[PDB]
């Protein structure tokens, strides 16, 4: 994942409802604590029966089929960004909720103290905010962080809003200690789904929690 | 079945209003119209289910909010006069296509820059003119609540206890007949030997919805809030 050009960055101004991903990052995620698949719908997902305001079940699409068989009977921590709309579990029953990725084996991933992690945002070239994200996970989803990251910018930035967005375009970058780093657009495609946007999280990427960097970077209207 | 609250509301310009919709037909689309006298029914915001929102045709000036599969929210953060309406809500199945849609009773929205113009009704019965009470074989008793404002009422006619929808002749809506001043009627017909009839008792059951609590008024004078005023009478 090399770093994006400005042309290769999605304008918010260019969505029609740029307020469906604002519901995904100013709402709660969906979170829980050592539990094990129940069912499956297709090869690469795993389906739990866990509850939320919304859901008695949760599916979530893992990378790939091995990845997906490699957590079917482990005890995971799942930690994401459900979406309703198209959210097909079984034919029928329905209350269900999907996500992408957001899983990671629960035993002794935890930590004694939780793991600060130094978000530093860049506004328009100028690196001028800084605040911190905390997890308790060694190996974290990289989807955990950008929640809990695109979480305080809309709380705090107004990063999101039920409408338009003060900024133009932006991004958050992951820096692994050892390893290749990426990033994720925050803005989608003029036309979008919560569903085929939520997609960044889908190979679930997962960063250890002690040794990586997070860079936001954003640019005003 | 859909509900939705309030069902009558009188905000001041720059005000924030929230009309809330519940549905009971576990739908997954949700939708939020308004009605404009002559004008039709629009679509502002709709949406696909929980956590999602969809802009309509007219979605300038208002925000939507999809909490779950149940409850449609539609926000107003700066209410303005262009925005007095009367508001429908609907869930749907399927397409989400009208023959597939489920309205709720609607809202009446009315936006004015205070609220000191807010006045309940006067309401009057009237017993049938001597003519009709003779050669007319049917007596006639007119009920008319004016001088209220706005036009959140509702007449309805009771004889000896029951409700009555027979013979009752309503007005479609309220006429207005000044600038801060509405006016409706009704009429119920009887049989001269029914209305003749001592024993027989008439009433004109009128309630206007005013002024909540959630509403603040300028202390000292009466604040205008909701009445259940009726006008009776027995026969001859």
């Amino acid at each position: 994942q090399q770093d994006p050009d400005p042309s290769q960055l999605h304008r918010s101004s260019l969505v029609k409802n740029l307020q469906n991903i604002y519901f995904l990052y100013e709402g709660d995620p969906v979170t829980h604590e050592n539990v094990k698949s129940v069912d499956q719908l297709l090869s690469h997902d795993l389906i739990y029966n866990v509850s939320g305001p919304n859901y008695d079940k949760l599916k979530t699409e893992l990378k790939n089929q091995e990845m997906a068989t490699l957590f079917k009977d482990k005890n995971v921590d799942i930690y994401g960004v459900e979406y309703y709309h198209l959210c097909y579990l079984s034919e029928n029953a329905e209350r269900s909720a999907c996500i992408y990725g957001g899983v990671t084996n629960h035993e002794g991933n935890h930590l004694e103290i939780p793991k600060k992690i130094v978000v530093k945002v860049s506004i328009d070239g100028i690196q001028s905010l800084s605040f911190d994200i905390e997890t308790n996970k060694k190996m974290v989803t990289a989807q955990e962080l950008d929640y809990k990251v695109r979480k305080y910018l809309t709380d705090n930035k107004q990063l999101y809003t039920n409408g338009p967005s003060k900024y133009e375009t932006g991004y958050i970058k992951f820096i692994p200690k050892n390893k290749e780093s990426f990033w994720f657009d925050f803005f989608p495609e003029p036309e979008f789904t919560q569903s085929k946007y939520l997609m960044i999280y889908k190979d679930n990427e997962t960063l250890d929690s002690n040794t990586s960097q997070i860079e936001v970077y954003l640019t005003t209207k | 079945a859909v509900t939705q609250s309030p069902r009558n509301k009188v905000a001041v310009t720059g005000g924030k209003v929230t009309l809330s919709c519940q549905q009971t037909n576990n739908h997954n689309n949700m939708y939020w119209y308004r009605q404009d006298t002559g004008h039709g029914l629009r679509l502002i915001h709709y949406s696909y289910g929980a956590g999602s929102t969809e802009k309509g045709d007219i979605p300038d000036g208002y925000k939507a909010s999809r909490p779950s599969q149940e409850q449609f929210s539609l926000i107003l953060e700066l209410a303005t006069p262009s925005q007095t309406s009367v508001y429908f809500c609907a869930s749907g199945g399927g397409r989400g296509s009208y023959a597939e849609q489920f309205f709720g009773p609607g809202t009446r929205l009315t936006v004015l820059e205070d609220l000191r113009q807010v006045t309940p009704p006067k309401v009057s019965l009237f017993e049938p003119s001597k003519a009709e009470i003779a050669n007319k074989q049917k007596a006639t008793l007119v009920c008319l609540a004016r001088g209220f404002f706005p036009d959140h009422v509702e007449l309805s006619w009771w004889v000896n206890g029951k409700e009555v929808h027979s013979g009752v002749s309503t007005d479609p809506q309220a006429y207005k007949e000044s600038n801060y001043s509405y006016c409706l009627s009704s009429r119920l017909r009887v049989s001269a030997t029914f209305w003749h009839n001592p024993r027989n008792h008439f009433r004109c059951q009128v309630q206007f919805h005013g002024l909540s609590e959630e509403d603040k008024w300028p202390e000292g004078s009466p604040k205008p809030v909701t009445q259940n005023i009726s006008a009776e009478a027995w026969g001859r």
